[PDB]
């Protein structure tokens, strides 16, 4: 998943 | 329920989300220091209502933001 | 320099990497509990040499792995 | 970035  | 965070040198405030809800926090990150916690829905980013936006549409807001990122949760 | 980790309910062991090198650790994750630390190069995953693979090629190994993920670092 |  993407980290922001 | 508003938190101000600051991107790190990799461009991240330090959280993961899915379906509009924060799911994980990065160790030693701005999200960690500023007390963002899992299992809450994201309501606003930089004062913009993001309730009901798709994850990709929230991601675009986050990625295109400048260094300071304020988030409001429910 | 080999660490055994276990995917969580979101399918993650809890680390971020770039250019073959671990850059961040997720709070409360398997990577955190098992003492994976930033700034080290990834040498092997599940006993396979990944030195010199592209990040997308390491990501494919990680994503397609079953629940237990062993990583060796330099 | 991606988390794994
Ligand atoms: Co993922
Ligand atoms: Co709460
Ligand atoms: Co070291
Ligand atoms: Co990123």
């Amino acid at each position: 998943d993407s980290v922001f | 329920r508003t938190i101000t965070m600051h991107k790190d040198s990799t461009g991240h405030v330090g959280f993961i989300f899915k379906n509009g809800k924060i799911t994980s926090i990065v160790k030693d990150s701005s999200a960690a220091r500023n007390g963002l916690l899992t299992e809450h829905n994201i309501c606003e980013i930089n004062g913009q209502n993001v309730i009901g936006l798709k994850d990709s549409q929230i991601a675009d807001i986050l990625s295109t933001s400048g260094t300071v990122v304020t988030i409001t949760i429910m």
